[PDB]
């Protein structure tokens, strides 16, 4: 639910 | 019957969360003067930033 | 010597199973098979490593 590595993908 | 064991999927997800950037914000005064001549009815752009 | 940090153990519980299918040459109705299962949560060890 936070800022993931590699940009957002759900 | 037996009880299922957990998956590691949540701890693996947590290791992939990047830290927040530390921004170093500051407050200062950005005062500026502007001088001009103009005529009525026109839209004059006097401020731009 | 390598240090023994801790241990856990569990029964393998063997549970009876009834044959509800009709009598056969293989096995009669009311014959008693089994299944085996084991498990739990251990609290295995807590330790700090100097090397």
């Amino acid at each position: 639910a936070r800022s993931m590595r590699g940009g957002i993908r759900l | 019957f037996g009880r299922k064991v957990p998956s590691n999927a949540k701890s693996q997800h947590n290791f992939s969360v990047i830290p927040s950037a530390n921004i170093q914000r500051s407050v200062f005064n950005r005062s500026s003067g502007y001088k001009t001549t103009f005529d009525a009815g026109y839209l004059i752009p006097v401020f731009l930033d | 010597r390598p240090e023994y940090l801790g241990s856990g153990s569990f029964d393998i519980n063997i549970n009876p199973v009834l044959q509800n299918s009709a009598t056969t040459d293989a096995s009669p109705q009311g014959n008693l098979a089994a299944y085996g299962v084991s498990g739990g949560v251990n609290r295995g060890f807590s330790h700090s490593f100097v090397e």
